[PDB]
């Protein structure tokens, strides 16, 4: 009753497949590149 | 499981070394990095904590694990230095002019101390051996010193009046104390501003490292004369460019870990000792 | 001694008993008074305190031992309680309206935890077992919590409306939150005066002895609705003059210190070990 | 004879000492004397070549074999530093503000480098263990890197825009550039003034020694935080007047020489390793 | 090793940084490609023989005389693409005896001091923006041969306005030598043997090199090859493809710590 173990890791390569089926519905969400930093401190020039 | 009490371990001269534990260390442990303010302002970016924080990933350190803590200077940081992390690390930008607290805070980080409370005007206080300091933190520690005899009177000093008293320190951030031992001494502290406490140096504080950034060897962390220990655990590196340091500080992070050790105060093992 | 821990301790049932060890510790121990400020009022006596160190002298303690700390009220002591000396007497005064507050004080400082921070505004956070609890303590500490279910999604509330949140606490100084252990909740805590702390109760601090002045037995230091184990440390005393409260410490303190153990002091005065 | 391959040579213990070869190495060797202009400017003598020369030949030293090169300061002579005699002494003068630049000049020259060349606009640049380093020179040699995550894309930078590249060397005449192992970063450097290689430190370099003028402890020939190696080649030595110097130079030549050997990698034997 | 450098070894007949390239070319070999992006495609058909990426390097020089100015040998390997003009043919000559072999340079103070070759192995280099070697022979008695030692005019010329010379004079006879130290320096070279680390690839022309001095023997080595050429890409291709064997020729045994092309002892 063992062979249910060294099938389960031998077979396990099949995994990758159903992951890829359930990306095959799921639904992308792609971040973008995001700002940050010494952001310089400005203002309105001396008014009147 | 047998805490608060030494039993001695006995091994053999022959058994095998075990593999490697520095990856599972990595792994199941935290690495704090204190820099100055001007450290920040040099880099100048924000993103750079995430930038290091993947550059230590690729040592092995967990993402998350890193954390990066700020001090405007060493003045400010010397205030009460609370370090959490498994590992510290503390970037300490040198200033001849302040040498001395410089070596005070490494005197305070590098070591256990085991500390007391001090109630001045109402107790005389002694140091029993060389181990014991008055450590005295605050925003500005003034502390004077008279020095009684057997018969309780001051020394060169009037127990009534004040200004007689030996300036030992004034407006300190932080300030470690060392009198004669056996000489019972008046004490006249700023409490409102500042807290002395009556301080034992157990011994060393493994988990602590204080890289000297510029400057030369200048820590002297043993009250004794006659002693300048440069252990392990104090680096130096000269240095133009914070980004270099930090980088430097990555790379060997392997280097500076194994010149560290666990808290050995900490963890279970130390129970009913003093802590955990 | 961590080499030793894991190691048995064999002893014979015949060793002679060794001498009365009380005096050798009165005279290299501390002692640590902590009292309300209505005692000091009270009182009305500037030597109060010098006259409370003569006698615990007549009693075997030596002059510089005895400390004295005045806290406003139980929940003032609350934030951050620190524990300095070896031996740690807390005179708390009793009120019906302060029960639960008066318990929570008691389960933190008569017990040794273990703390780590929570970030409750990035993650959703568990109780893993009956010893842990998210400890509160701040200015004013207003905890409202919404459990999630399997899918993430809130239960009785909304994760997005912290309106519907259910809130636990309002306006603490201290709070020892409980929760369903194993299930995710998401946290609202006043966080700018507010800490919040995952904490483990490791075991009893018994170094740390609670005198309750006046009252009955309410105190529970047990989350556990099933048990209120009264100890040992836990005393209770009936009052009417403060000075009778303070003669009574100090007669049978010899009976207050033996039923505190001490190398329970960690190496910082405060009520919980804080890990990263 | 056999150039190629590394055979085990085989001594044996009791074997008599040959005698002295100091004079044969004196009459078969040329010295260099690597100071810096302002030496010249304060000795103020036109002659004061061929004294030194003569006091040489007191020494030992053949009246042909002692050069005198001399370099403006620090920052140009670390421009392609280039020592061909068989002995190298280098009086350095010391600097509080160019310690660094110091550190960098003594870990280029006493050192053994093995350099590749490096196309920053070709390629992207990894440093594979912790003897590899990125050594630049140049008028003004000024280096920015963008580390590069596992997918090419920059992180805490961008590959396309080099103002967000992080500086780690500015107007530098050399610099030695330590980045973390491992990862590949995208290279700005200012290449039409400046030439940056890839290189190895193979080991010491025996025939090239620094005398520190009038400075403290303060080399680092060594990227590691946890090392800094005082080698026998790196002297240091108080001064006033710069005839003192090298009276102390001349009188202490077989001491000096005695601390450095014969250029290792240089003469017949180190053919088909890396050079003759 | 210096201690088992004279020591046997040993076998039996029946028992059975990373690599770095360098290409050197003439820069009209990139005029002629003219694309901005070849040396990329370049190393990526290279990484398809093996070399990793950042391992193949490009260096670009005018033409034979200014790469003759002091050369420098930068990787392991330096695979030299040489263009072939009948009219530099000793150049070319010159540049590969001072490429393909290892030399040892002593400087030389013409001013102070005459100068003779001991043996064949030994000869004078110059090198810089212009030599001009004018060689006066002496005799016994130090009195010019055709010349005299004070008038420099009756000096005999060898090299007019070269930017790398290696000059052969009649060895046990000393020279007063006339050189331009100012544009150019001249040193005491002796030939050590092959430099197995760098090959030389002329492209176009016919065999004419010659790298030793000894007029009976113009010997050409594994390391000295020769193509025809009508495009730069294709001989960029031929390089490319058949690296292998251009490796084999050489040995990676010959890289000295510097890039200079003779050792210099004082
Ligand atoms: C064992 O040691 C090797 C060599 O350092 C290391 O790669 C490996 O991670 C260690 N641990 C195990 C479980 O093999
Ligand atoms: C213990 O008590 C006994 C009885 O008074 C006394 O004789 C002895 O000296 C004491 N001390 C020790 C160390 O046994
Ligand atoms: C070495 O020195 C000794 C004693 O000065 C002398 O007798 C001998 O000839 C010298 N030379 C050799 C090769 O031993
Ligand atoms: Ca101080
Ligand atoms: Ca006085
Ligand atoms: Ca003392
Ligand atoms: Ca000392
Ligand atoms: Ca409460
Ligand atoms: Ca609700
Ligand atoms: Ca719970
Ligand atoms: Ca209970
Ligand atoms: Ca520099
Ligand atoms: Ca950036
Ligand atoms: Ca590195
Ligand atoms: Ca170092
Ligand atoms: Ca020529
Ligand atoms: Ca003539
Ligand atoms: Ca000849
Ligand atoms: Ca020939």
């Amino acid at each position: 009753a063992s062979l249910i173990y060294r099938q389960l890791l031998t077979n396990s390569y099949t995994v990758d497949l159903s992951d890829e089926i359930q990306e095959i519905g799921s639904t992308k969400t792609q971040n973008v590149t995001i700002n940050l930093g010494p952001f310089a401190q400005t203002g309105y020039a001396p008014v009147n | 499981q047998n805490y608060g009490i030494n039993l001695p371990i006995t091994g053999s001269m022959d058994t095998a070394y075990a593999n490697s534990t520095q990856e599972e260390t990595f792994l199941t442990s935290t690495l704090c990095l204190y820099y100055p303010t001007e450290a920040a302002t040099e880099i100048n970016d924000n993103s750079w904590k995430d930038t290091l924080s993947q550059l230590f990933l690729t040592k092995g350190w967990p993402t998350g694990s890193v954390y990066f803590k700020e001090y405007t200077d060493i003045a400010s940081f010397s205030v009460d230095p609370q370090l959490y992390c498994d590992y510290n690390v503390v970037l300490m930008k040198y200033d001849a002019t302040l040498q001395l607290d410089m070596s005070e805070l490494a005197d305070l980080i590098l070591n256990e101390w085991l500390c007391n409370p001090m109630d001045i005007t109402l107790y005389y206080y002694q140091q029993t051996d060389e181990a014991n300091k008055w450590i005295s933190m605050g925003s500005s520690c003034t502390i004077k010193v008279c020095p009684l005899n057997t018969q309780t009177l001051g020394i060169g000093c009037l127990t009534t009046d004040t200004a007689t008293f030996e300036e030992v320190a004034t407006a300190e951030k932080l300030v470690i104390t060392d009198v004669v031992d056996g000489v019972n001494h008046k004490l006249d502290v700023t409490t409102a501003t500042c807290t002395i406490r009556n301080c034992k140096k157990l011994g060393p504080r493994e988990n602590v490292a204080v890289i000297q950034v510029g400057g030369s060897d200048v820590l002297d962390i043993t009250a004794d004369p006659t002693t300048a220990p440069q252990t392990e655990r104090m680096m130096r590196i000269n240095w133009k460019k914070w980004w270099q340091v930090f980088y430097t500080v990555v790379d060997y992070v392997n280097q500076i870990i194994q010149a560290m050790s666990k808290r050995s105060r900490s963890l279970n093992s130390a129970a009913f000792y003093y802590r955990i």
